[PDB]
């Protein structure tokens, strides 16, 4: 996996490699990972006009490998394709089934909710990257734990939790949400920011550390 | 000043994933000696999983030991292999 | 005293509902009032699913 | 929250696995008199002839221990009117049932889930080897006392380690291996013998997560699948 | 029972085993000064590099320990007028009868029933390794204090291991095998030798709750009898 | 041994095996136990009317082995055809001797109290299943500890426990009854739910947990 960087004023190419790897000498590998010509960085943006794809300038974005994938030619090849789209390799692409967030949010835990839909024309709607991650948390959490017809212990116990509105029960809802969300490797961790018990409405908001 | 050390052992196996095998590490021994005509090593594993049904004989286990802290940029950050052999 | 040399040994594992079979080749008894009373059962040529 | 003049006190409750699946959710009606939490470290110190060496291996298993007394006067319950003695007996019976059923190494279900309703903190815990020690001395004849010690497995916020759903992109269960194995099962003993001979010949001539896209680990599976649809020698290779 | 809301509590009682059949009991006139119950757990926790491993192996011995004295007043009894001194002497003699001729000679009872009417709990107990401990002190010139530790064999409601009945559906003795042994008793030396040879011959060429209803466990047993009486070879097979 | 179950509205045969045994894969062997033709579970009863014995429909019972007996071919063959005769075979059949039910409850702990009876026509009466258990428990309880001519240490000391009706005698009787009942391995536990006194009359009741 990788890190983003933003090129700064008169930024020395070797300073990038030092700043993230301690030794200077890995800049040969970094520029091969980013498919740069010899002018690795340039002050003037008009010079980029000549060879835009093979020439970077101030404020442009570069891809920094982690140390282990530094000398892997295959990673160099793939990292030469997915330039500023590399996120898509970790989070993935999947089919869209959230046809209207105005619909299922008002019906909640039930059968017969979500459905495939079509964006544009002819091509079936494929939802990707961060927008795949939105769906793959949302569609997971709405499913009850026992539900799915292979690999059980999917879903969540959330539908059980509509007990008495008293504080302990609210923390129990926090716990099942936390438990459900940290269950997928694409998220590092989760924690609660705030919660609000109305007379019969639970409201609470949670952070999640998506990777990259 | 006194040195600080944070060991971090890795294990890789080739015929169950190796990273899950390394997680249940507890301790090992590696007797290597030119005096005798045989080098032998031992590994202690936790009882969390039934290893008797998993680890078939004659598999190859690789062990990697992290001497000191990664970000400090010490000379010990080399992931030097310590021993490799056939169970 | 039921265990004796040369006798076939059957074990049923309650940990995971498994069954084991063994052949006894050695037994070493130990009796002392200081700490209980133990009996070793050496086995060889063991196999599962008995 | 504690009694701080802004919110009223709230008291501890413990979730247990129900033996039919789901849970029981017990709660205390008088909070603990002593509460102690230990956080031991696995750091070790060895003294060399010319220097000291400090080595650490990370956090060690925490210990939770607390002691208290069940109230005397009757107090209404969310589904009854239970006295302190009934509450203590219920506790002893829950604990006995949880300890006794663990005779297969470890329960496949839940550890105990602990809510600290007093200072905001949540843990997953297991009965310590001290266990539920119950006593009643001459002093305070009509008040029971209980001593509980536990060990922390991990924060309740984090799901189980092995249960985490990995990425699993591409295909973890390739069909190439399966149909190769089926082919080789279907081969005749002489066919496999010749395949072994060809493998040995190739080995002599040596010298002197899976994805069909953007991955090389599955290269052999596509090649191993061949040499059976095409007669590359009387039997496959590798 | 206790003294609270309900009628007067009942003291703690001990039931011992009568040599001559039946049972004899001992009730304490004065409830114990201290009463401790230890219920540990046999479980060990050992952390690995980045995970915590918990293993358990059942419930541990529940150790019961309590300390009491005997009153100086006399009190009515079931037979006679026994003061505190006589009561404690009888307790000593009972414990000595249960302990002194336990490992030597023979004791009719296999265990002791310990009744906690005040705590509403019952258990089957045996003398601990610490054992009885009696002591009399300066500031108690007339009294006598006793200290006893016990180990719980198990719940009193359950039945004894040796007094348990299994399912035992169908015949428990496979009469064919048991009478094949009987028919074999009569056989001549040559018949037995030929039986052994036939058994060897079959053996070296192999690889290439008795109930006949709803089961096939007793298959070969009936064949042996039939092969013995009818005569497959000079002795038989299997 | 086995667990009972019933067919729910539009539940598929896959769903059952997955919920009880974990893996969906096991349904294939599970249909042979319930002797089902291809339409293994079908919603409509007028469709069960096609060939009633070889199907299950909504509201019908099902048999669910324990996992050890799942793979046994003998368990498959027996569960295929016996169906409801499972319970009876599994808890036993024997002669009925509770001929005078009104009477034996007037002289317990005295001998000569039970007797053969006749049900049907020309055949001694027999009892099965739960009533097999009611018979044996009632007789066993009312038999003194060393009075059967073989396998003694069978029965109770209930004939010996008559005393001054003070509560210690009542707890003693409770414990003897519980020991009595828990002797048979087929019963899991017993516990008292009431003990009650009427001068010189004891009364009380016990709940017993019989295996499924």
């Amino acid at each position: 996996r990788f890190k983003k960087h933003v090129v700064q004023h008169e930024e020395t190419m070797q300073a990038i490699a030092q700043r993230y790897y301690g030794d200077v000498s890995y800049w040969i590998d970094l520029v091969e990972h980013n498919n740069l010509k010899y002018p690795y960085l340039v002050e003037t943006d008009e010079e980029k006009m000549k060879d835009p794809e093979r020439l970077a300038s101030t404020g442009d974005t570069l891809i920094i490998p982690i140390e282990s994938d530094l000398t892997d030619v295959s990673a160099k090849e793939i990292n030469s394709r997915d330039k500023d789209v590399l996120v898509e390799l970790a989070l993935g692409r999947d089919l869209n089934i959230t046809a209207d967030e105005k619909y299922f949010n008002e019906h909640g835990t039930s059968d017969n909710i979500l459905a495939f839909s079509t964006n544009g024309n002819g091509d079936l709607d494929t939802v990707k990257g961060i927008d795949n991650m939105k769906q793959q948390l949302q569609a997971r959490l709405l499913t009850p734990r026992g539900s799915l017809m292979l690999h059980p212990n999917y879903g969540s116990d959330l539908h059980n939790l509509f007990g008495l509105n008293i504080p302990e029960q609210a923390t129990l809802i926090e716990m099942e949400v936390l438990r459900t969300l940290t269950s997928d490797n694409r998220v590092k961790s989760a924690n609660l920011i705030d919660w609000k018990i109305q007379g019969n409405v639970y409201s609470g908001q949670f952070s999640v550390e998506i990777k990259s | 000043m006194r040195r600080i050390r944070r060991p971090k052992v890795r294990i890789e196996i080739v015929t169950y994933n190796g990273d899950e095998f390394g997680a249940k590490l507890l301790g090992f021994q590696t007797k290597n000696s030119m005096e005798d005509d045989s080098s032998v090593f031992q590994i202690n594993m936790a009882g969390d999983t039934y290893w008797d049904k998993l680890v078939m004989a004659n598999d190859i286990i690789r062990i990697f030991i992290t001497p000191n802290d990664d970000p400090n940029d010490k000379e010990g950050k080399q992931e030097r292999l310590i021993q490799v052999g056939m169970v | 005293p039921k265990y004796d040399l040369g006798k076939r040994l059957f074990i049923e594992d309650k940990q995971r509902g498994d069954t084991w079979e063994f052949y006894i080749e050695s037994v070493e008894h130990k009796f002392d009032y200081k700490q209980g009373y133990y009996t070793t059962v050496g086995v060889t040529r063991g196999l599962k699913d008995a | 929250p504690q009694s701080d003049g802004i919110s009223n006190l709230h008291r501890i409750a413990l979730r247990f696995p129900k033996e039919g699946g789901g849970y029981d959710m017990y709660r205390f009606k008088v909070n603990p008199e002593n509460y102690t939490i230990d956080s031991p470290q696995r750091t070790t110190a060895i003294k060399t002839k010319s220097d000291i060496v400090i080595e650490d291996y990370g956090k060690d298993i925490e210990v939770i221990n607390f002691t208290g007394t069940t109230g005397f006067r009757p107090v209404r319950e969310a589904d009854g009117l239970k006295t302190g003695k009934q509450k203590m007996e219920e506790l002893q019976s829950r604990v006995s049932e949880y300890a006794m059923q663990g005779g297969s190494g470890n329960v496949s279900g839940s550890y105990l889930q602990f809510f600290n309703f007093t200072d905001d903190s949540y843990y997953k815990v297991h009965l310590a080897p001290q266990g539920l020690k119950i006593t009643r001395s001459k002093d305070e004849p009509l008040l029971f006392r209980y001593e509980i010690t536990l060990v922390v497995i991990g924060s309740l916020t984090e799901a189980d380690r092995s249960a985490v759903t990995t990425e699993e992109f591409g295909n973890v269960k390739p069909n190439a291996s399966q149909r190769v194995d089926e082919g080789i099962k279907e081969l005749d003993k002489n066919a496999r013998k010749t395949r072994d001979r060809n493998n040995q010949e190739i080995s002599r001539r040596e010298n002197t997560i899976y994805n069909p896209r953007q991955s090389t680990n599955g290269l052999k599976g596509n090649i191993d699948n061949m040499a059976l649809i095409i007669g590359y020698g009387d039997g496959g290779v590798s």
